[PDB]
């Protein structure tokens, strides 16, 4: 049992950066594989980039990877999804998703815990 | 002499050579840092490599004899004999065939052929590496466990000295040199010690041949070219597909947990040729085998639990200083590791029998046991858990092993 | 992780003059022994100069000592070598190499082994 809020996102132009964080509340968090979601009205959720429970390998889309990079910290229990060259496609809401011993799927499915997901909007 | 007082003396040169390579481990990374590294990996391997090979893989077959025929004193010195005439003959070949191949062979292990020298260098250390190793053999023979310890702990204080005096000098070749000289100087304590304890004549180390003795060597040249091809090649496919469908770091916390088990484990498993393997190769009789590998069993498997709980107990401690702190799941897999460690080591005691008896059937029979159980649970555990099914698939596989090596010896003692 | 790129080769007359120049890449280039080691056409590496992290000291072969000059500029991390007495015998591939103080040790200055970053080489032909 882990809790996921996510911090940042907002109004941003287009060509710049705005990074996430998704704080894990919960006993044992390390236990836990970290995925990126972000989904569109009327679509469902789309993955973004997740990684392993260990945290040795991550994972991207493909209209994500060489933008997108995202990390992790143990010690603090956080979750980051550090955005480079936005895009108006990017505009979406965000969730972050944790999944025990997992991190390695890019199905909505496969992940135990969702957050209240963050906005996201790329204009100009 | 007893399986618990050659496990004390053991555990002594151990816990001094696991604590210098430590030190010089540290040392080296601090001194050339990740580049230093990874450009040193194969060379550090072949060093390893050069403990058996040098040698000719006779070492397990020295001690074997050397305890067999310790009565009778012409039939000893022929053994002895005809060891250091294979052991010399050897790694002369070995010296020859480093310096005509000195540039391919710096090629093959840094990429270039700036190591030329050095290569022709280890050509005469690896003869320290191969004499200093049949010394030692020697000593295991008559279960000389403290004159065994006592070469390997003043070996393991002048190959530190040796270290600090060679990189100091040479820089980073240096520090290559040194690390080849940490094992090839031990053949100046071992020899200091094998006079000193008077357990056998000089005389008998003048190379001599029997063509006889010669061949039954050569058994466990075949047994150690074995082992080392059989279950290294299993581990090389294993992090293939470890790493196939993860990252290499993900092989990375695989191998950090093993090299913790092959640290601790030494201080049981390398008691087993300076007391078992000259023990069993004594006895005759399935009753008298019988009995001294129950014997072992009930020792080795409570003194392999109690350091593996205490290994788990300081799984996070044993992370810190053994190897860098990066992935703190990395705790996670040492319940499935130390389990896997017990029955491995159990399992080492109907193995090293094979070695007593020299038996090419039944070792082909366990190192291909041990194979194919490996492959078959790798994979099926390591495309689904990653490195946590690398070392479930260990654990599994002797699990599995240890109790066909249980069945495999009623059947055979009851003939 | 180093990066280097050589420039200024070219052809040369007998007894001629040639300046060479050395690009490193990254910060803390000061902390680095930077040398310059050449190799003709079907030999091994040779030594050629170095120039020290500390102190600008530096060490020259036999045969190229009293005719090149290797120098050190921190504020533009590039190394020079200043070839004057151009003979046939320097006819080679020029390449600079960059390392830390520990690789090099007290004695060990001029192997090649020494160093882990090295340079493509520019070429130099004399007569």
């Amino acid at each position: 049992q882990v809790q996921l809020v996510e911090s940042g996102g907002g109004l941003v132009q287009a060509g710049d950066s705005l990074t996430l964080s998704c704080a894990a509340s919960g006993r044992t968090a390390y236990r836990y594989g970290m995925g990126w979601f972000r989904q569109h009205p009327g679509k469902e959720r789309e993955f973004v980039a997740s990684i392993w429970w260990t945290g040795t390998t991550t994972y991207y889309a493909d209209s994500v990877k060489g933008r997108f990079t995202i990390s992790r910290d143990d010690v603090k229990n956080m979750v980051y999804l550090q955005m480079n060259s936005l895009k108006p496609e990017d505009t979406a809401v965000y969730y972050c998703a944790a999944k025990f011993y997992g991190g390695n799927s890019k199905r909505p499915g496969d992940y135990a815990y969702w957050g209240q997901g963050t906005q996201v909007t790329v204009s100009s | 002499v007893s399986l618990a007082k050659a496990s004390l003396w053991t555990a002594a040169s151990t816990l001094v050579k696991i604590g210098a390579g430590l030190l010089v481990g540290k040392l080296l990374a601090v001194s050339f840092g990740p580049a230093g590294l990874g450009l040193a990996a194969n060379f550090r391997q072949l060093i390893t490599v050069l403990g058996v090979l040098a040698g000719a893989g006779i070492f397990n077959g020295v001690t074997k004899y050397v305890a067999q025929y310790h009565d009778n004193p012409q039939q000893l010195r022929r053994v002895v004999g005809t060891s250091s005439a294979m052991v010399l003959g050897f790694s002369t070949l070995m010296a020859l065939v480093f310096v005509l191949a000195a540039a391919p062979i710096s090629q093959g292990l840094f990429g270039n052929t700036d190591y030329q020298g050095l290569v022709r260098l280890v050509a005469l250390v690896q003869m320290g590496i191969a004499w200093g190793n049949l010394l030692l053999a020697l000593m295991k023979g008559f279960r000389d466990a403290a004159g065994n310890a006592l070469s390997l702990i003043v070996g393991s204080l002048i190959g530190v000295l040796a270290y600090y005096v060679s990189y100091r000098l040479g820089g980073y070749e240096g520090a290559l040199l040194g690390l080849a000289l940490i094992p090839a100087l031990v053949v100046i304590p071992a020899a200091i010690m094998l006079i000193k304890r008077g357990v056998i004549p000089l005389s008998y180390l003048k190379p001599s041949w029997d063509n006889g003795l010669a061949g039954q060597l050569s058994k466990f040249t075949l047994m150690a070219l074995i082992t080392s091809v059989t279950l290294p090649v299993a581990y090389i496919m294993m992090r293939k597909l470890l790493a196939a469908q993860y990252s290499w770091d993900e092989v990375g916390i695989w191998q950090g947990v093993s090299s913790i088990s092959d640290a601790y484990l030494q201080f049981i498993t390398a008691s087993f040729s300076v007391y078992l393997l000259p023990t069993l190769s004594r006895l005759t009789e399935k009753r008298d085998i019988t009995r001294e590998v129950v014997k072992s069993l009930k020792f080795v498997l409570p003194a392999v639990a109690a350091a593996s709980f205490t290994v788990w107990l300081l799984r996070d401690f044993a992370i810190w200083l053994l190897l860098s702190n990066k992935f703190t799941a990395m705790r996670d897999l040492f319940a499935w590791q130390l389990v896997g460690d017990v029955l491995k080591v159990g399992a080492y005691v109907f193995g090293y029998l094979v070695i007593a008896k020299a038996s090419l059937r039944f070792y082909i029979l366990a190192e291909v046991s041990q194979f194919t159980l490996l492959m078959v649970f790798a994979h099926w555990l390591i495309p689904a858990h990653g490195a946590l099914g690398a070392a479930q698939a260990y654990m599994a596989t002797y699990i599995v092993y240890f109790s066909l090596c249980c069945g495999v010896f009623l059947l055979w003692r009851r003939r | 992780q180093v990066q280097l790129v050589e420039s200024g080769g070219g052809l040369v007359q007998a007894g001629g003059s040639l300046g060479l120049s050395c690009a490193a890449s990254g910060r803390t280039f000061s902390n680095y022994v930077m040398a310059w080691f050449r190799q003709a056409p079907g030999k091994e590496r040779e030594f050629v100069a170095r120039i020290s992290e500390s102190r600008g000291t530096t060490d020259y072969a036999d045969s190229v000592k009293g005719r090149f000059t290797i120098s050190r500029d921190n504020a533009k991390n590039t190394i020079y070598l200043q070839m004057n007495s151009l003979n046939p015998g320097d006819t080679a591939v020029y390449s600079c190499a960059a390392t830390l103080p520990a690789w090099t040790g007290i004695i060990g200055g001029r192997r090649p082994g020494n160093y882990p970053y090295w340079g493509q080489g520019t070429q130099v032909t004399v007569s």
